[PDB]
């Protein structure tokens, strides 16, 4: 029977300072016991000073990031180039994820 | 949910329903009223799957109240029971059926007679002198088969009912936290506060 | 597009009237007269067939009087084909009610629903209204014997005695004159026939140009019987009252 | 007859132009924007003395930071307000923030041209949408059934609009206080109204950053009416 | 589906179909609403060109929407049944979700919304009906009286009338109704309602219907003799 | 695209007439004469075969049609409208009766279904009424023999005997003089041929006349043997030769 | 009367006036032609230079369908594009189901039935274009011309637009003078000449020439645009003939 | 006359009057100018107000980082069409990782406008658009008309008195086409072009609207004090 | 008078749109003819190619509906091709559903029913065409069935359609009066085609070249059209007698 999920491994890490914030992640991508790539980035600049990573099943991860980047683009079109605050981004990402509550994105997301 | 009983005597219908609501290893409530007044002279008790029970009861209540307003007239207990049966009969072949069993106690004002209907979740309707749902009947029926007479008074019916609750409290595995008792007669519906 | 050819059947006139409803009532005023009279112990339905031909099969015919259920019947005035559409709907509605509540449908509930269907055709859908007026005669255990009428507007009203179709103005005046509340069925039968006999556009009223029906409690103990009169039975009742 | 979405030879939509005539028959509504807030005022215009005037609801809240006044076929405005409220609350749900006044107005104006052979005709009501947001501050918008909206420093709509607008042209400046704006709306309403202006046949409202959208009491407006009459007599 | 836009604007900015629906209301039998200090009374005209009527079974002019709210109307009778049905359904739906009966304002707002929807929906004509909606909010003793019309606008009234010759009875109410002191009792409120109808009706026999609504779902309809006593009393005081 | 005609094309005029129905009846009046006569032991339906051209094979065009084994139909008016009504009538006899009750419908009920179809063309959106009047003859166990007329409005009436179309006024008068309640089937066929000769102008023989009966069961036309209850169709179309035999003793 | 106000209505003649009115819009448009040759087809069209501000070579009017069919039209340009978009959908589904690329006669009927369908109802307007099209298939070369009514035939040569009569007359001479056949490279040159000669009926604004072709030998059975040296060579040939 | 009740009807001379009436709405609109060199493309637009108390109606809309347009006529119709362009540009990026060619953008707008001119019930769009962009084949300027006709140009203008700017650009063609690698000068030429369409009014700070896109310049709009440089 | 624009009844019970569709039938100014032999059914039609620029091989009003059924149309080509495509689809579906080849008369009835719908439903116009279907049916033998815009259809011993149809009709009538039979008593289809052309020449009073005619022939298990040279061969045989 077809299994729509997979595990691409890797790990990510986000820390916040007083006037800064970091989002780190390793560049290795795997399936089972094989290495797919030694350099496949999964931490992305999404605009408006927001960095994002969706780690786990890479296909779902790429899909989510792609949709959020697109969400930022349309936020500008619809609200007079207003900057998307980090709190507003977070709430928007919740609706992206919960929209697939019964067929989830198999990822752990950090922004 | 769990225990619901019903007895039809000379001049009234008496419904007894357990007060406990249990979820897991915790009794969340010990004062739950498992009944809805459908019309001034018609009362429905219910038991079954969580959520479904109250959702179904209130849905029926709304429909009967709508009918009452539209026609400025009270439906007979027989008419209400048939409506309820059909709704459950529809439900059983739905995508997700209502898993709810009910007793309908009513006083027909045109006939001047009490009436008790037993309807299970499949839509199986029967008119009875006394009725029960679930495991309750396995204890009380033999007691009612023996002690029940068709010409009993309301007070005699309450004593007969006390006898049933006592047998359940002795032999049932679960603590159902007593019962709320309600009487349906010519003057309408009232609750016995000290049982 | 198709806008060009739309008659706009569901609009108001400048005076606030519904054109198509008014014109449907004009159509009904040329149809054979039908009378309903309600007595204390029953109801009479009498109706005049539209100009008959001698080669028409009279016994196996139904034009004016239709059975809705065992307790309710209707007299028709207007387009028969339109009436049969509504009659079948009414028959089904009565059975739905019986299936749901295990009780025979109260007369008014059936009348209201049939009248609501007519109303819809005057407010939406862009279709012509039904060119039909009904006289409902029936019994239930709440109000007992009842007479109602409905018309293309979907408006219905209750009556002690009423006429629809042709010459209603003259017919209503005659009914208003001779009707009284303590009246019996047999007296009502006589009033119905006498009224048709005076209002008819024909030369003389005969058995072959009539349909007749009664709803009595004249069965055996506390139950209602519907009697749709046979040709010979109309011939006899016409002689018994001295019209022929 | 003819199509609902038909153009005239001059390049205008018949139905939209005809709805503008309905709005001219409506009761007067005035709005004035200041740096201290935006004021909204309307003429109630009761058709009979037996009608309880306080039930006349021509000024309406959309959110805490956005208010709205109407003029024309006021029954048509109900579904517009319903959409506006839903749009404002929905945006807060999706983005955990207040929605910009302009974005709200644009959302309402998207409904406008959704008619044809969608609803059967355009709206027969104009709206004055007033609010505040962090980016553009205090704002006033005039939303029409054409789907067009203009931002205004001050604007009048309704039967006495062209006369009141000419008066607003002279009186408005960029340093008006909130109190000065309140009196100015009352002054101009009293000029264009048929019946004599009082607290029962006219209604004031405002939106400020601090306190949000508020409809004034009849007691509060009555004192502003008295303050207005005294100041005009004082020179 | 039938799509035609029947309700549309004209060059002068009028929607004729809505305005012609008002003419149907003007043709209808007169209806009046008067609210007192502790009650609301609904009075209704019944035309007397119809004898041989059966008043037991004939549809009554005042309809209960819930046990605490009533609705009367002027205009097309068939059209009014559709509004009454929808109102009754919404009343039960409100009780089911909010666990509280409708307010009179809410019920009015719903009915008025339905009427408005039929003025800008394709394939439908407006309702040829204006309604008077009266009652008392749950756990409240303040009388409520509202009016709606085909366009969809609604408002509250101390007293109001609709239907044929309504301008005559409105004239009467405008000088006979004091805002500072409304009818203090039930008797006073019924009398003022009957008086206002007697300006227009004809005979005070089986032509006037009166329904009284008091707080906490206390609604009753007056009989012929009860109403006839008000008619008899008013005429004797008039001869002066 | 799509059918934008969702509104009625037949509406009431100020005088109360339904114009399109009246105009449909006018089309029936122009149509060729057809008739029906009911006997004690059968029913006969007949009509003229108006040939469009002598090169045309009039046998291929059937004006008298079998609906069920015991029911037949003939018309006056527009031929194409009749043809599709027969298709619809045959199907509705199965879908709304035979597939439910395992037996063919009685004459009155099949007539009722055809009447419904014709009524709907009078009220539904974007259609005109059918431009035909039907005469339907049939037999069933509990009602015996019957004859019905169906008009463009959807109204139907039972008849002892009648005629429709071109010379229906004269033909009805002829049938009134000859009809009695003791007529045998052969006597009714004889009267049918006499009545039809009055309205026909050109040739009058078995090739220009179409005639069918509803009479006794025909086991020879059943197509199988072995089931005693199944005894064959009561509908039979008379051959060209069978008509000419009766025209000699006329 | 009023018979001409609605599409799909027959007049007492048995005519559809709305379709005839659509033909008037075609007659108003610029000239376009098609020439059938030995092993293929050639298409050419007149592009009116309304202003200096038009970018030369960058408002292309001839359209390809699939990889082997060319289409050109005169009249309402948007209507032509709508027809080609359909033609591309029709050709795609044919190739999807049957594998082989759509034959030209098969393709012709797909457009024909679609244009004809827009004469059946009053809820649609007829197409305001006559379309000249064709290409190469298994059975050789085919040239077609389709009109607003849905009427189409095969052609040796075809022309439509404001200068159709001039172009037709010039086409008839080629058919008479070349019974054995015309070559592809010759047909390109002749196409240029005919457009220049047909430009006399539209001589206020000067114009830009645009040519395309399909040939079994010259383009390997595929549709290509004529550009560069071959285009300039064809222009020069046309310039020499008018003088 | 009898043939202008809807878009589905042809006149006896083969005209579509509803489409022509839609074209008339553009002529009533405020003037806007478009022009380009080989490196950049520029839009200039004269904004219009209701009165001195009102704002000035925005004429220019961004569609992508590399594409955008200016409008003249019914503004809501421009909002619908610009939204469609935003989606089509966006589809191209998400699915093909490809910036939408300005030529394809024109073809898509043509086909969307056309469908509204051949069916009953609908109406034509009542707005004209000038689309500028920079893609893989350099700078581009398009003119959209609601008849469906889209045209690629070096320069153009639409709206009331647009003939003045259109004549000027026709004279200046050889000059402004070679303004390569110099944004401010190309704008100056556009501002001088729109000045040929002015009557009684002159270009002020809250009246003028400019937009530019090019080789190393995303589509950006200038309003307010940012256009004071060019007056 | 909108009753003349759509298919609703006029006061005299007529459908004017149907009547005007009949007039569109003759818009091409072409006459067709059909006759039956012992073993075959022949149909002939005039072929007029006025424009010199036309490819004459693509100009045709005869259609091969199925392997056994042929169809000639009298009316404009767009409506003709519309009818042809539908008939082809109907014939193919019939074979798939019922397991045998659709008879000529059954296809005629089906297309006639479709035409009837356009006379009753308002949104669809009638097709301005008359369809003549021919075959050699496996049950009924040689068959000619013809359809018109009213939805009328009937079988024919022989038939003719077009502007000068009446002249051809009477010419055929007079022959069958003389021969006393329902068909052309001839063995080969070649001579039945010769009969058809001969009697068309007599009725119309015109001579024909090989390019002025168009011929379709139905035999058992196939219908086919003749080439110009097949017709020329046939014209030579008539001239040499
Ligand atoms: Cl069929």
């Amino acid at each position: 029977q077809f299994n729509p999920y997979g595990d691409n491994g890797g790990t990510i890490l986000g820390i916040a300072g007083e006037d800064f914030a970091v989002l780190a992640g390793d560049t290795r991508n795997i399936t089972d016991y094989s290495i797919n790539s030694r350099y496949e980035p999964k931490v992305f600049d999404c605009g408006d000073n927001i960095v994002m990573s969706a780690n786990g099943f890479a296909a779902d991860g790429d899909a989510l990031v792609k949709r959020f980047k697109n969400s930022v683009k349309w936020y500008h079109f619809d609200h007079n180039d207003k900057k998307l605050s980090i709190n507003s981004a977070a709430r928007n990402i919740q609706h992206l994820l919960y929209g697939k509550r019964f067929f989830p994105y198999y990822v752990h997301t950090i922004i | 949910m769990d225990i619901i009983l019903g007895i039809r005597v000379q001049d009234s219908v008496i419904l007894a329903s357990s007060k406990a609501v249990t979820r897991g290893i915790s009794v969340l409530k010990d004062s739950d009223d498992k009944t809805r007044q459908l019309s001034p002279h018609t009362l429905m008790s219910f038991a079954g799957e969580a959520g479904d029970t109250v959702q179904f009861a209130e849905y029926i209540q709304a429909n009967i109240q709508l009918y009452s307003i539209r026609e400025d007239y009270e439906l007979s207990p027989q008419a209400v029971s048939s409506f309820v049966r059909q709704e459950l009969a529809k439900s059983i072949r739905s995508r997700r059926p209502y898993q709810v069993n009910v007793l309908i106690g009513g006083y027909d004002k045109k006939k001047n007679k009490p009436e008790l209907y037993q309807i299970d979740y499949l839509g199986t309707k029967v008119e009875l002198p006394y009725g029960a749902h679930g495991y309750s009947g396995f204890y009380t029926f033999s007691l009612l088969d023996h002690h029940y007479r068709p010409d009993m008074t309301t007070e005699e019916g309450l004593d007969l009912l006390k006898l049933c609750v006592q047998e359940l409290e002795k032999r049932m595995p679960m603590d159902f936290k007593g019962v709320i008792v309600k009487i349906v007669d010519k003057d309408g519906i009232r609750q016995v506060d000290d049982f | 597009g198709s806008r060009r050819y739309d008659s706009r059947t569901t609009i108001f006139s400048p005076e606030g009237r519904l054109y198509q409803v008014e014109y449907a009532l004009e159509s009904i005023s040329h149809a054979g007269t039908a009378i309903g009279i309600m007595a204390s112990d029953g109801i009479v339905l009498a109706a005049e067939r539209k100009v008959t031909s001698t080669l028409l099969e009279q016994d196996t015919s139904t034009e004016k009087l239709y059975k809705l259920n065992d307790k309710i019947a209707v007299a028709v005035a207007g387009l028969t084909a339109d009436a049969e559409i509504l009659i079948n709907t009414a028959r089904i509605h009565a059975q739905n009610y019986l299936k749901t509540y295990n009780e025979d449908i109260p007369v008014e509930i059936l009348v209201r629903r049939l009248s609501d269907i007519k109303q819809g055709y005057t407010q939406h859908g862009g279709l012509r209204p039904f060119g039909v007026s009904f006289i409902y005669a029936g019994y239930d255990d709440r109000y007992g014997y009842q007479l109602y009428t409905s018309n293309p507007s979907g408006n219905y009203t209750g009556w002690k005695a009423i006429s629809v179709g042709a010459n209603t103005s003259a017919a209503q005046t005659l009914l208003q004159m001779d009707y009284k509340d303590d009246m019996k069925v047999d007296d009502a039968i006589e009033l119905a026939l006498k009224t048709l006999s005076k209002t008819t556009d024909s030369s003389a009223l005969t058995y072959d140009r009539l349909e007749f029906a009664t709803i009595r409690k004249g069965a055996n103990d506390g139950e209602v019987y519907q009697k749709i009169f046979k040709p010979q039975e109309i011939k006899d009742i016409l002689v018994k009252t001295g019209i022929t | 007859d003819r199509g609902v979405s038909t153009f005239s030879p001059e390049g205008r939509l018949f139905q939209v132009e005809y709805s503008l005539e309905a709005i001219k028959l409506g009761s007067t509504a005035i709005g004035i924007a200041t740096k201290e807030g935006v004021v909204l005022g309307v003429e109630k215009r009761a058709t009979s003395p037996l009608l309880e005037s306080d039930s006349i609801e021509k000024i309406v809240e959309i959110d805490r930071h956005i208010g709205c006044a109407m003029s024309g076929l006021t029954a048509d405005a109900r579904s517009m307000i319903e959409h506006a409220r839903t749009a404002a609350v929905t945006h807060n749900l999706y983005y955990d923030e207040d929605i910009n006044v302009e974005s709200l107005t644009q959302s309402v104006c998207d409904l406008a041209l959704r008619f044809g052979e969608l609803m059967s005709r355009p709206f027969g009501v104009a709206l004055l949408i007033a609010g505040h947001d962090a980016d553009d501050g205090y704002q006033l918008f005039h939303a029409e059934p054409s789907g067009t909206f203009y931002r205004y420093n001050a604007k009048a709509i309704g039967s006495g609009s062209e006369g009141a607008q000419a008066e607003l042209l002279n009186e408005w400046h960029s340093s008006l206080t909130l109190k000065e704006a309140e009196l100015l709306v009352l002054k101009i309403l009293k000029q264009v109204m048929e019946e004599k202006l009082d607290e029962n046949n006219a209604q004031l409202s405002c939106i400020t950053k601090q306190d949000g959208f508020k409809i004034y009491d009849n007691e509060k407006t009555a004192e502003l009416i008295k303050e207005l009459k005294e100041k005009e007599a004082a020179e | 589906g039938y799509d035609r836009a029947l309700s549309i604007f004209s060059p002068d900015g009028h929607i004729f179909q809505v305005e012609y629906a008002l003419e149907a209301v003007k043709r209808g039998t007169c209806a009046v609403g008067v609210k007192g200090k502790n009650c609301v009374v609904l009075g209704c005209e019944r035309r007397s060109t119809l004898k041989l009527q059966d008043t037991r079974i004939t549809p009554s002019k005042v309809s209960k929407i819930d046990s605490h709210v009533v609705l009367s109307f002027s205009g097309l009778n068939a059209d009014s049944r559709i509004l009454i049905e929808k109102a009754r359904v919404e009343a039960q739906s409100h009780r089911l979700t909010l666990e509280d009966p409708v307010t009179v304002e809410y019920l009015t707002r719903y009915v008025a919304g339905v009427q408005q929807r039929y003025t800008q929906s394709g394939g439908v004509r407006p309702f040829g009906v204006s309604t008077l909606i009266a009652g008392f909010d749950p756990r409240d003793d303040e009388p409520k009286l509202y009016q709606t019309e085909p366009s969809g606008i609604y408002s509250s009234w101390s007293a109001q009338t609709i239907g044929r010759n309504s301008k005559t009875v409105r004239e009467f109410l405008e000088k006979n109704y004091d805002r500072k002191e409304p009818p203090a009792t039930v008797e006073e409120c019924v009398k003022l309602t009957v008086r206002s109808l007697l300006e227009v009706v004809q005979t005070g026999a089986k032509n006037i219907e009166i329904t009284v609504v008091k707080p906490d779902s206390d609604i009753v309809a007056l009989s012929s003799e009860e109403i006839n006593q008000y008619v008899t009393q008013i005429e004797q005081e008039k001869q002066e | 695209m799509t059918d934008r005609y969702s509104f009625s094309l037949t509406t009431f005029s100020p005088s109360g007439k339904l114009g399109q129905i009246d105009y449909a009846l006018t089309a029936v009046k122009q149509g060729v004469t057809s008739l029906g006569i009911k006997a004690t032991n059968g029913v006969v339906i007949a009509t003229e075969k108006k040939s469009s051209s002598p090169l045309a094979m009039s046998e291929t065009l059937s004006k008298v049609s079998l609906l069920t084994p015991d029911i037949g139909a003939v018309y006056s008016g527009m031929g194409p409208d009749y043809r599709v009504l027969v298709d619809k009538s045959r199907k509705v006899a199965h879908t709304s009766y035979k597939r439910i009750y395992g037996e063919y419908p009685p004459t009155k009920l099949l007539v009722s279904e055809v009447a419904k179809i014709m009524q709907e063309a009078t009220q539904s959106g974007g259609v005109r009424p059918f431009g035909v009047s039907l005469l339907i003859a049939g037999h069933d166990e509990f009602n015996g023999f019957s004859l019905y007329q169906v008009d463009p409005s959807g109204s139907y009436f039972p008849w002892k005997a009648t005629a429709i179309g071109k010379g229906s006024v004269a033909a009805k008068t002829f049938l009134e003089k000859r009809w009695n309640d003791e007529l045998e089937l052969e006597d009714a066929i004889h009267i049918a041929l006499l009545t039809l000769k009055e309205s026909v102008e050109g040739e009058f023989n078995g090739d220009t006349i179409e005639l069918a009966i509803i009479g006794d069961e025909n086991p020879d036309l059943l197509g199988y043997t072995g089931i005693p209850t199944d005894k064959g169709p009561r509908f039979r179309k008379l051959t060209s030769q069978e008509i000419n035999d009766r025209l000699e003793a006329l | 009367t009023g018979y001409d106000l609605s599409n799909s209505v027959f007049s007492p003649d048995g005519r559809n006036f709305q379709v005839e009115y659509a033909v008037k819009a075609v007659e108003n448009g610029t000239t376009s032609i098609g020439i059938k040759c030995n092993d293929g087809v050639v298409f050419a069209v007149e592009k009116l230079i309304t202003s200096k501000l038009l970018v030369p070579q960058k408002n292309v009017k001839i359209q390809v369908v699939d990889r082997h069919i060319g289409c050109v039209y005169s009249g309402l340009i948007p209507d032509g594009r709508h027809l080609v978009n359909r033609g591309r959908e029709e050709a795609a589904s044919f190739k999807k189901l049957y594998k082989t690329p759509i034959p030209i006669p098969a393709f012709a009927d797909r457009l024909g039935q679609y244009v004809q369908a827009h004469t059946l109802y009053n809820s649609v307007r007829p197409f305001g274009v006559s379309t000249i099209f064709g290409g190469v298939d298994k059975n050789g070369a085919h040239l077609y011309m389709l009109e607003p009514s849905g009427s189409y035939w095969g052609y040796k040569g075809a022309a439509t637009g404001k200068g159709r009569q001039s172009a037709k007359a010039e086409l008839e001479k080629l058919v008479d003078h070349h019974p054995e056949g015309l070559s592809a490279r010759e047909a390109v040159k002749q196409a240029a000449k005919i457009i220049y000669l047909a430009h006399e009926d539209n001589k206020e604004k000067d114009f830009e020439l645009e040519i395309s072709w399909c040939s079994l030998s010259e383009t390997n059975g595929l549709h290509k645009f004529v550009k560069g040296d071959l285009l300039q060579e064809a222009i020069d040939f046309a310039q020499k003939e008018i003088n | 006359n009898n043939y202008d009740g809807d878009t589905v009807t042809f006149s006896p001379t083969g005209r579509l009057f509803q489409v022509e009436y839609a074209l008339e709405a553009i002529k009533q609109g405020s003037v806007t100018v478009g022009l380009r060199s080989n490196t950049h493309a520029v839009l200039v637009a004269l904004k219009r107000n209701a009165d001195e108390l009102s704002s000035y109606q925005k004429k220019i809309i961004k569609c992508d980082e590399h594409m955008g347009l200016s409008l003249a006529g019914l503004a809501p119709d421009a909002r619908v069409l610009s939204n469609y362009l935003r989606q089509q540009c966006n589809y191209s990026s998400l699915v093909f990782n490809r910036k939408l060619a300005v030529e394809r953008a024109g073809h898509l707008l043509c086909d969307k406008a056309q469908k509204n001119t051949q069916s009953y019930g609908g109406r034509p769009y009542g707005v004209g658009l000038l689309i500028i962009g920079y893609d893989k084949s350099g700078a581009h300027l398009l003119e959209f008309q609601p008849s469906g006709n889209v045209t690629e140009l070096y320069g153009t203008a639409i709206g009331a008195r647009s003939q003045g700017a259109k004549t000027y650009l026709e004279r200046t063609l050889d000059t402004f086409i070679k303004i390569d690698g110099n944004p401010d000068e190309l704008i100056k030429a556009g501002v001088e072009a729109i000045s040929q369409s002015l009557r009684d009014e002159s270009l002020t700070v809250d009246n003028l609207s400019i937009a530019i896109v090019g080789k190393d310049t995303p589509f950006t709009i200038y309003d307010g004090e940012a256009v004071a440089k060019y007056i | 008078g909108y009753d003349r624009h759509i298919t609703i009844f006029s006061p005299e019970g007529r459908l004017y749109q149907v009547e005007y569709a009949f007039k569109a039938t003759n818009q091409t100014n072409i006459n067709s003819l059909a006759v039956r032999g012992k073993d075959c059914t022949v149909v002939i039609s005039q072929k007029k190619v006025p424009d010199k620029l036309l490819d004459p091989t693509t100009v045709s009003y005869i259609f091969c509906i199925s392997r056994t059924i042929g169809m000639v149309v009298n009316g404009p080509i767009p409506d003709a091709r519309n009818a042809a495509l539908r008939a082809k689809a109907e014939a193919a579906e019939f074979r798939y559903k019922y397991g045998y080849d659709m008879p000529c008369d059954v296809l005629a009835k089906r297309m006639a029913n479709l035409s009837q719908i356009y006379t009753q439903r308002a949104y669809m116009r009638p097709l301005g065409v008359i369809l003549t279907f021919v075959s050699v049916d496996e049950e009924l033998g040689p068959s000619i069935y013809k359809t018109d815009p009213a939805g009328y259809y009937v079988g024919y011993k022989a038939t003719a359609t077009g502007p000068k149809q009446q002249e051809i009709t009477t010419n055929l009538e007079n022959h069958f009066k003389k021969s006393k039979i329902d068909h052309i008593n001839e063995e080969s289809w070649e001579k039945v085609v010769e009969f058809a052309i001969t009697h068309m020449i007599d009725a119309l009073g015109t001579e024909f070249s090989k390019n002025d005619l168009e011929v379709g022939v139905a035999t058992k298990d196939k219908f086919f059209t003749l080439s110009a040279e097949n017709i020329e061969e046939r014209l030579v045989a008539i001239a040499e007698q």
